């Protein structure tokens, strides 16, 4: 884990997420997806403690995925961050609460819309136009706040999602092995399989 | 018609259960009587020892609840020791919890919603006694109060119970019309229990050596029972005017 | 009707028929009896020899309770047992608490409680078991007698079972001719002649007598049987009278 | 008739209807017989089969080295009591280091049938035991019964046909009493006993069961050609 | 880890003549890390005004707690709550967990509907109501804003001018403390009008 | 605390000064550390005073309810009701409690129970944090079956030394008199005790 | 042993009756009458008082029970029954309200809690309807002066005036020709006095009825001065000779 | 706390 | 916090100071320390603010319904007992430290509650950190056989002698007279010897100082 | 034991029907009738209370409307008090959903769950079912306007219009003669009112005796009203229609 970024551009959603799964002084995998398709238009990035990222993600996802087949409809990405943050609330408070901190990036179709909503453990929820996890916030959201536009289109947010990557493999102790990225919005998710 | 084997409503609104455990009242076939005086209540009940091997010290339906509370019950023996023992229990809570002792109406009152709940609740039948709580309150001064199988309960200025209940009811009742007031205008409780004994000598009809009768006392801060010398000491007295 | 099926249940006179049926199980037992003395209490009971093969002796009825309280009882002989088995946990609790034994009239409600609320339920059946108990406490010695609805009194001389009138007519003689008081040595002698009197009742098979006793000067206020020397002596005092 | 429907009733002449139809679950068992010395016991039992193409229905059960019992009636039954004395013996030899005696065996299998009587939903147990055992105070023979009565015996018999052996044990009772130290001539008479309560059938070799305890012998049961023997 | 300067914030209520007005910042931050400048801190449940500084994960929490227990109320009671009762309803909630608080430091402010009479109040994290006649504040600046208010407040202003002083009291309140600012929001309530107002400030 | 009571010739007497602390600050210099669980069984009490309150209130109800089914309990009785709650629940308590009773059979009693919740029966007893001061005192100037005069002179000399010398221990010297005739109530101020 | 007792003892019969809840309701109507009436500023409950013996005092009885400082109650039918849904109904003010916002329920709301303790009764295993019609009285600020009726089945409803038990068929009747939507407090006491001297037979004074009114806020019934806000019960229990000075002028 |  | 009580002829009197604190800061300075949990049994609280007043309420609140199941007028003693077995069960985690006074059928009463739950008896207490100094007047000026009038002014006194010198404690004197046979009287703000005086200018703004962002109406109707 | 005693709430009969659940429905065949009817710009809910009387207070009454959430309404047919239970379990339901989304609760999933509780009597734990079936009218931003019924099976369908408790019978066939696609919500009012005039057990429908409340996005841009009738207002749309 470590490294999880998204960027909300006008008619996307992009998500970028380490590579690396580091265990003491060994870097045992350099091509994990730290990412799970909750629905067709809801992607979710997580980071933290091992073991406890993969299984909140999954669980979250079949719970979605239950109310996708129970209701033969798709939440919209406010009431899955939603759903994901009272989980969230519900655990810090549990004997052994979920170390993972997601970022939800979702195009709402009833709006036309992309969305991007910051989780951390603790339960706390922000819909921003960018957002960051762990250390690379204190690199990327003083670029952003340089370079970002409203108005950006999905080349313009990969162009600048570029941007962030280099200031973090420069200035970054760790080797984090890239960056696999993906975009979401009015015709799903598809990952971008050259960066 | 399974509605008379439980404590459910029949079709004319009644419960048979109730009703039959009142019946049980009398299976003794023992009348009680209360009176309050100025500064005390007592209790008079008959007793009955009809087998030669019984030892008659132990034949008693008289029960000293607390310190200040007594209770005279009318009904078999096992369900009567049942309550006196879950009032005995009630009373000593009450005095832990609330920091002062337990008023007998408010006991009564007590002993009253857990009749009420036999009636209400399938599983639990209902007691098939009468209990008549005796004390000298320290804020309502002499009390009687009395529970029945129904869950009912109400003070008294004075009461019987028993199978010749209404006819010591009714001589009570003549000497208040005559007498104006709502007590025995009496100074010691000696005889405030010869008035006792006599109203119910004149009620049932029938004269009582000393085994024949059961009196309790209840005083500011303790009730007691009377021993047969006690009694006896209180039937000459009686005689003797 | 139907009043009689269900136990708990008020018949329209305010009788408890599941409990006057346990009764009629209690009078079908064996006979046992107590007899209260100057300083103790003696209880005995009848034994009936089905067979040759019944080892002598190894059929023990008679149940001691803590160290100073003896239980006997006729009818359901496993009922009896469970009243026992509870009055031990009883008697145990209260010497946990109060550290002294417990006394007898104390004991005696705990079982009348206990019996007494085997009447409140129809999920459970009344004891078809009229117990014969007591000892010797620091008031001096207690005699008891418990039946099927939780009833209870003390008694200078109980009796139940089969035999329970010749018994008891045998016990009030007793008490009629003796008004100072009998011995605890007397009273075992005597709990042997009334049990061979109240054999006649049950005169089929003959059948073994079983005798103990609590008394403050020959047991020291202690439960035991009656044994030996002691209990042949109080055979051939019975035997003696019938003839 | 009203009075059946369960455990918890009592019939207007104080009778148990179920624990009486429990009763009667025994009397359809097959035959087995139980005998003591004053050295030895002795369970012989007579076991049953489906048809000629079955196995015979096993029905003696070790309890401990120096306990154990035979059936007669509902043999799951026989194999829940059995449980619970195996884990009663277990217990006094685990906490106490002491063998459990013979008699406690009986009284608390007594106290395990009787709480099945006195309560709704439960109902009695089906089976009959022969409990027999050697311990601090000899060899024992015990007779339990589901109404929860159990009896310590010289000898006895329970099943069907039973009382013809118990007749010719009653008649026996002052010999084989006085078989001490001599555990072959203790089964013969055992053999004998179960014997009177044969009809049209016959002693074979995969049909007698026995089993011994004594002095100098840990409970064991003999089957098949062991018991060849003896017929 | 001292849950309630984790994320930073400042809530602050004052009373005037027929009116009342709350403020708060809009910082939402991970200690030293500014996060979001849109989170606001100041809820309303009909014409009851709720502001929730602390812990952000339990301001959100709280939020929802009380939409959900208004309205329920509003249904069974078949009217709006009034500051008076939600104040006690808010207390009740804290105080149910007492050994395992929520990090928060509410403040109710409001007008009863059917008297007129302008209402304020405050709480610590479990519940410990704290009534007052001119001001209440909370947050990471709660000192500054204590100093602020007693300085500049006065009784009985107009609207219009317990606009300049709440907002003067937050702002320079707020530059004096790290974890406070970022934009800020006030809240002017009279009798049966509400205007918000977003003000200017220092953005570090 | 500085507490005890004594046996004698009529009965028991119990004895205790009225301080409570709550550090070098006395919280309260009149208090009443002897305290009736029955008309005449009543304790004496050191150590906390929130504990040594709760047991003795949850005593009194026991044997409240030991009376109603049993009659008087005895002083044995008591002192076990003490131990039970003490030992069973060591890991919580800091009390340290003498019981002391009169019977008429068994005329006067004295149980200490210490801070594990053993039982100690004893012709008299000492304790709290002064006890430590009259150890030599009292054992030296004990007698058994002293009269009335003579034990309310034991206990006034003892207390005074042991309230001289403890900071944790002043006020008046209460005592309460267990005998045939009754229940008396003694008080002692600091003007007598002092210059004794 | 345990409750065993754990399915439905009310159940639908073939045409769609409770039979229990209708078992219960003829319970209620063998009760003693009892009445209410709500005025612009009050309302009146009355019943009489009917002993079971001339030795019973009662006074210790009390049909009129005090629910919270501004509601009261009265029933018909069985009186132990109602003994214990006022403990339990005024309990459930506290649990479920008063220690919630700080303040008593209204009127409708605590009429509500007792109607779900009763509907309970209804559904609930090993248990029986409560054998009681019950009238609540009371005020609060936001709804003014209210009257409810609650029956076994848990069902209630607000009446401007209504009776219940023995004689309501003719109470009922007498209620509706007297009542008007301008009726003061003591107009409605009047016509109380009046309605229950048709259903009770025997004696008619302040010693064999019982009358309790919801009106003005009481500030000598409180027991403590220094709080503006606090004003003093609504509730007031008429006394014995209170109810005789208006038995002159009837 | 109090001690005694 | 300073809180005291002292009895006298007919009755008894409780007062307390009007300061609430956290750490060095004064957040409140006129809150209510007297607390009322029945119309005559009224309490003064110390320690944790939250604790103080829920305990009270809840106690308050149950003292209430046992008054309506016994038909009695409530006890103090019954108050006292439910508090500590409350506050002992919490073994001192709930924070409240109590003055317990009033009028009762039995007589008129006066105890303290620590929260470890032990009580004490007395004609006169203080609790809080203002209780030393008003503990120094009460053992100066108490006596036997106080009047209504002189117990009110030692009480007040007690709680000055907090306000001054206690820096945990300020502001104003509260005071609640029980006197039996009479209803209780309440006397909010007996005292107000701490009034802020005039300030040298005022701070009212010009309109517009503030820069202003954005406008809008906030809807509150349905 | 007990056994003797349990009806056995929770069985089929020979047929495969189940008892309890038919005469539940056999008794809310005698309740007042309600009425639902959809039109494509709102809903109306019309009821018929139990026979009144004249000293009943009209105005501060609930009988037959209960409002679930700002968006959900229901009519109750059958035992006020049972519904009242369910009611209360559907509006605490409602907030569970909101709190946990953010959003307003769907009408299906809110009329799912309360079918489903009712289900649960029928199936096990020995007690009575519900004796009451329920009309909700409500919307959401998925399917808009939305009828519903469920009763004591635990059974729900949707509908265009529809009715329960009295006269079903003949008033589905009234419903179902002059009922179109196309209707507004004056026109449904009209129906609604007419069809209770013509089924009705009453001599003459008055004001006095009727529920009423629609369910319109006839506030001021796309978002819905929810209006329970004030008695006047029942008393003018009766006259406005001409039925008195
Ligand atoms: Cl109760
Ligand atoms: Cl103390
Ligand atoms: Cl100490
Ligand atoms: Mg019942
Ligand atoms: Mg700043
Ligand atoms: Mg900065
Ligand atoms: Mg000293």
């Amino acid at each position: 884990m470590d490294i999880i970024l998204g960027i909300r551009v006008q008619d996307s959603v992009i998500l970028a997420s380490s590579k690396a799964v580091t265990r003491g002084i060994s870097v045992l995998k350099d091509s994990d997806d730290k990412t799970r398709q909750l629905s067709p238009h809801t992607l979710m990035s997580f980071a933290g403690e091992a073991g406890d990222t993969v299984q909140f993600a999954e669980y979250i996802q079949a719970n979605i995925q239950l109310y996708s087949i129970r209701e033969d409809y798709e939440l919209s990405p406010q009431a899955v961050s939603s759903f994901v943050r009272q989980e969230l609330a519900k655990s810090i408070r549990s004997r052994r609460p979920y170390q993972v901190n997601v970022l939800i990036g979702g195009y709402d179709k009833k709006k036309n819309k992309p969305e991007l909503y910051q989780i951390d453990y603790l339960g706390t929820k922000v819909e921003l136009p960018y957002g960051a996890h762990g250390y690379s916030g204190f690199y990327t959201f003083s670029l952003l706040d340089h370079h970002y536009r409203p108005d950006m289109t999905t080349e313009e947010g990969l162009d600048l999602l570029k941007l962030c990557v280099q200031e973090l493999e420069k200035r970054m102790p760790m080797d984090f092995k890239g960056v696999i990225v993906k975009i979401v919005d009015k015709d799903g998710i598809r990952q971008v399989d050259d960066f | 018609g399974y509605d008379r084997h439980i404590t459910i409503f029949s079709p004319e609104g009644r419960l048979y259960q109730v009703e039959y455990a009142f019946k049980a009242t009398n299976q003794t076939n023992i009348n009680s009587l209360a009176v309050r005086g100025k500064d005390c209540t007592v209790v008079i009940s008959q007793k009955k020892v009809p087998d030669k091997l019984l030892d008659p010290t132990t034949v008693s339906y008289i029960f000293c609840i607390s310190r200040t509370i007594g209770m005279v019950v009318n009904g078999p023996i096992p369900d009567a020791r049942n309550a006196a023992l879950r009032a005995k229990a009630e009373a000593a809570e009450f005095r832990y919890k609330y920091g002062y002792d337990m008023p007998c109406d408010v006991l009564a009152k007590r002993m009253a919603n857990l009749s009420q709940i036999y009636t209400q609740r399938a599983y639990m039948r209902p007691l098939g006694v009468i209990l008549t709580f005796v004390s000298v309150d320290e804020e309502l001064g002499p009390s009687i109060y009395k529970t029945d199988p129904a869950g009912y309960y109400v003070g008294y200025k004075a009461t019987a119970t028993g199978p010749k209940q209404q006819e010591i009811t009714t001589n009570l009742e003549n000497h208040f019309k005559k007498s104006k007031i709502d007590h025995i205008n009496e100074e010691s409780w000696e005889k405030v229990v010869e008035f006792a004994i006599t109203h119910m000598i004149d009620a049932l009809g029938t004269e009582f050596s000393k085994n024949d009768l059961e009196v309790g006392v209840a005083t500011k801060d303790k009730f007691f029972t009377l021993s047969a010398e006690n009694i006896e000491e209180r039937l000459v007295a009686i005689a003797e005017q | 009707t139907g009043y009689d099926l269900s136990n708990s249940v008020f018949s329209p006179d305010g009788r408890n028929f599941q409990v006057e049926y346990a009764v009629k199980a209690v009078e079908n037992g064996t006979t046992s009896i107590g007899i209260k003395c100057n300083d103790g209490v003696v209880f005995a009971v009848e034994k009936l020899i089905t067979s040759k093969l019944l080892v002598p002796q190894k059929n023990v009825k008679i149940q001691v309770v803590d160290r100073h309280i003896g239980c006997v009882y006729s009818g359901l002989i496993p009922d009896g047992r469970h009243l026992v088995n509870r009055g031990r946990e009883e008697a145990a609790s209260f010497k946990k608490l109060y550290k002294t034994p417990i006394p007898i009239p104390a004991f005696a409600d705990r079982l009348g409680q206990y019996v007494q609320a085997h009447t409140l339920y129809n999920s459970v059946r009344p004891f078809g078991v009229s117990t014969i108990f007591g000892g010797v406490d620091k008031n001096g010695a207690h005699l008891y007698m418990l039946e099927p609805s939780g009833s209870y009194w003390g008694y200078k001389g109980a009796a139940t079972g089969k035999g329970r009138q010749s018994a008891k007519a045998e016990l009030e003689k007793l008490v009629d001719h003796h008004p100072e008081g009998l011995s605890a040595r007397e009273a075992v002698k005597q709990a042997a002649k009334i049990i061979y009197l109240a054999h006649e009742d049950n005169k089929e098979k003959d059948f073994e007598l079983e005798i103990s006793w609590c008394s403050l000067s020959e047991t020291n206020g202690l439960h035991k049987f009656v044994k030996g020397d002691l209990l042949q002596e109080a055979i051939d005092f019975a035997q003696k009278e019938i003839n | 008739n009203n009075y059946d429907g369960d455990t918890v009733t009592f019939s207007p002449t104080g009778r148990l209807f179920q624990v009486e139809y429990a009763l009667e679950a025994i009397k359809q068992g097959s035959v087995t017989v139980g005998l003591r010395s004053n050295t030895h016991a002795v369970l012989v039992a007579l076991k049953r089969n489906a048809d000629e193409l079955s196995s015979y229905q096993k029905k003696i059960i070790k309890c401990d080295e120096h306990m154990g019992l035979s059936l007669a009636g509902l043999a799951p039954d026989a194999r829940v009591l059995s449980n619970y004395l195996r884990q009663q013996c277990n217990y006094s030899s685990l906490v106490f280091n002491r063998k459990l005696a013979v008699e406690r065996a009986g009284h608390l299998l007594c106290d395990k049938a009787q709480k099945n009587t006195q309560s709704y939903g439960g109902r009695p147990y089906g089976v009959g035991l022969l409990i027999i055992g050697y311990d601090k105070s000899g060899a024992h023979l015990l007779e339990f019964q589901p109404s929860g009565n159990v009896t310590e015996l010289y000898g006895t018999a329970i099943g069907a046909r039973s009382q013809g052996a118990k007749t010719y044990l009653e008649r026996t009772l002052d010999t084989f009493i006085k078989i001490d130290g001599n555990p072959d001539e203790l089964i013969k008479a055992g053999v004998e006993a179960i014997s009177q309560s044969l009809r049209d059938e016959s002693l074979t070799v995969d049909n007698l069961s026995i089993a011994i305890v004594g002095k100098d012998t840990p409970f064991t049961i003999y089957d098949g050609e062991a018991v060849a023997k003896y017929i | 880890s001292d849950p309630s300067s984790i994320n930073g914030g400042i809530v602050v209520a004052m009373t005037g003549k027929d009116c009342v007005a709350i403020a708060c910042d809009l910082r939402l931050g991970s200690q030293s890390l500014g996060v979001s400048n849109k989170f606001e801190k100041i809820f309303h449940y009909g014409h009851v005004f709720l502001g929730i500084t602390g812990l952000a994960t339990d301001v959100t929490t709280l939020n929802e707690m009380f939409r959900y227990k208004t309205n329920l109320y509003k249904l069974k009671e078949e009217r709006a709550i009034e500051p008076e009762t939600f104040t006690q309803l808010v207390s009740s909630s804290l105080y149910e967990r007492r050994f395992g608080p929520y990090f928060v430091g509410p403040v109710v402010a409001g007008i009863n509907s059917k008297s007129g009479k302008p209402f304020i109040a405050g709480f610590d994290l479990i519940g410990c109501i704290d009534e007052a006649k001119d001001f209440i504040v909370s947050g990471t600046a709660s000192d500054q804003l204590f100093g602020m208010c007693e300085s500049l407040y006065e009784p009985n202003l107009e609207p219009e001018d317990l606009f300049e002083t709440i907002s003067q009291a937050l702002l320079n309140a707020a530059d004096r403390d790290a974890l406070s600012g970022w934009g800020a929001v006030v809240y002017i309530i009279k009798k049966d009008e509400v205007v918000k107002r977003y003000l200017k400030m220092r953005q570090d | 605390t500085s507490i005890m009571a004594v046996t004698f010739k009529d009965g028991v007497i119990l004895g205790a000064d009225s301080r409570t602390t709550t550090g070098a600050y006395i919280a309260n210099r009149v208090t009443d550390k002897l305290t009736r669980v029955h008309d005449k069984i009543w304790c004496c009490r050191s150590g906390s005073a929130a504990d040594t309150q709760a047991i003795a209130d949850i005593v009194q109800y026991h044997l409240e309810l030991y009376t109603s089914q049993y009659g008087t309990p005895s002083t044995e009785t008591a002192a076990s009701v003490f131990k039970e709650l003490c030992y069973e629940n060591k890991d919580n308590l800091t009390a340290g409690i003498i019981v002391a009773g009169y019977d008429d059979k068994n005329k006067g009693e004295v149980y200490t129970i210490p801070l594990g919740g053993s039982v100690h029966k004893l012709p008299y007893a000492i304790a709290g944090s002064g006890s430590t001061f009259i150890y030599g005192y009292c054992d030296k100037n004990f007698r058994e079956n002293m009269s009335k005069e003579e034990t309310v002179d034991f206990i006034k000399h003892s207390l005074s030394q042991a309230i001289k010398w403890d900071g944790s221990s002043g006020g008046v010297i209460r005592m309460v008199v267990l005998t045939a005739a009754g229940v008396e109530r003694l008080i002692f101020y600091p003007d007598e005790y002092e210059q004794l | 042993m345990t409750d065993r007792y754990s399915f439905s003892l009310t159940t639908f019969s073939p045409s769609g009756k409770l039979g229990q809840i209708d078992y219960a309701l003829t319970a209620v109507k063998q009760g003693v009458t009892s009445l209410g009436i709500k005025a612009t500023n009050g309302v009146v409950i009355a019943t009489e008082k009917k002993s079971s013996s001339p030795l019973a005092m009662s006074e210790t009885l009390s049909k009129v029970s005090l629910l919270t400082p501004d509601i009261g109650a009265v029933y018909s039918g069985m009186g132990p029954d109602y003994r214990v849904l006022v403990d339990k109904s005024r309990k459930v003010a506290h649990t479920s309200y008063k220690r919630i916002y700080g303040e008593y329920p209204p009127t409708k709301l605590l009429v509500s809690e007792v109607a779900k303790i009763m509907q309970e009764a209804t559904q609930s295993g090993g248990v029986r309807p409560f054998g009681v019609s019950l009238l609540i009285a009371g005020h609060d600020e936001f709804n003014g002066f209210s009257l409810y009726q609650v029956d076994p089945s848990g069902s209630y409803f607000p009446w401007k005036a209504t009776a219940i038990g023995k004689g309501s068929v003719a109470a009922k009747t007498f209620l509706e020709k007297r009542w008007n939507d301008e009726l003061e407090l003591e107009d409605a006491i009047h016509i109380a006095l009046l309605t229950l001297k048709e259903s009770v037979e025997g004696e008619f004074n302040g010693d064999t009825i019982e009358l309790a009114i919801i009106g003005d806020e009481n500030p000598d019934l409180l027991g403590y001065t220094g709080i503006p806000t606090d004003k003093g019960p609504r509730f007031r229990k008429l006394t014995s000779q209170e109810i005789n000075d208006r038995l002159e002028a009837l | 706390a109090p001690l005694x | 916090t300073t809180i005291v009580g002292v009895k006298f002829n007919n009755g008894v009197v409780i007062a307390a100071d009007t300061r609430s604190t956290q750490g060095p800061i004064v957040a409140d300075k006129n809150c209510a320390k007297l607390h009322r949990i029945s119309p005559k049994i009224w309490c003064a609280g110390a320690g944790t603010a939250a604790d103080t007043e829920a305990v009270t309420q809840l106690i308050g609140s149950n003292i209430e319904l046992h008054s309506l199941y016994t038909s009695r007028e409530p006890r103090v003693v019954s108050a006292l007992q439910m508090l500590k077995q409350h506050l002992f069960k919490y073994q001192g985690h709930i924070g409240a430290y109590l003055i317990v006074a009033g009028v009762d059928p039995t007589g008129s009463h006066l105890f303290s509650i620590h929260a470890h739950g032990s009580t004490d008896v007395g004609y006169y207490l203080s609790l809080g950190s203002g209780s030393l100094a008003a503990m120094a007047v009460l053992e100066s000026h108490w006596k036997q056989d106080l009047t209504k009038e002189e117990a009110i002014k030692l009480a007040s006194d007690a709680i000055q002698a907090g306000i001054w010198n206690d820096l945990g404690s300020g502001s104003n004197v509260d005071v609640c007279v029980m006197e039996i046979g009479k209803d209780a009287e309440y006397l909010r703000n007996y005292l107000t010897p701490n009034v802020r005086e005039e300030k040298q200018k005022s701070y009212k703004f010009p309109r517009g100082t503030t820069a202003v962002l954005k406008e809008s109406i906030v809807n509150i109707c349905d | 034991g007990s056994r003797r005693y349990d009806s056995r709430t929770t069985i089929f009969s020979p047929e495969g029907r189940l008892y309890q659940v038919e005469y539940a429905l056999e008794s809310i065949s005698h309740a007042g009738t309600a009425i639902g009817i959809m039109a494509s710009d709102g809903i109306v809910l019309a009821a018929e209370r139990k026979v009144t009387s004249t000293l009943l207070e009209q105005d501060t009454s609930t009988e037959k409307l209960y409002k679930l959430n700002d968006k959900i309404a229901v009519a109750v047919a059958g035992l006020t008090a049972d519904a009242e239970i369910l009611i209360n379990t559907a509006r605490i339901h409602a907030q569970n959903y909101l709190k946990t989304y953010n959003e307003d609760i769907p009408v299906e999933i809110l009329v799912r769950r309360l079918s489903d509780i009712k289900q649960g009597y029928t199936q096990h734990g020995g007690l009575r079912p519900f004796g009451v079936s329920f009309i909700y009218a409500g919307y959401d931003d998925r399917y808009g306007y939305q009828l519903y019924t469920s009763n004591p099976s635990g059974n729900y369908t949707g509908w265009k219009a529809i009715s329960v408790g009295a006269n079903t019978s003949a008033a589905q066939t009234l419903l179902q003669m002059d009922y179109k696609d196309d209707m507004k919500v004056d026109d449904a009012i009209e129906l609604a009112l007419k069809t209770l005039s013509k089924t009705t057990d009453s001599s003459a429908l008055t004001y006095d005796r009727l529920e009423f409340a629609t369910i319109r996005k006839g506030a001021n841009d796309g978002e819905v009203y929810q209006k329970i009738f004030k008695p006047q207002e029942i008393k003018d749309i009766l006259v406005k229609t001409g039925i008195t």
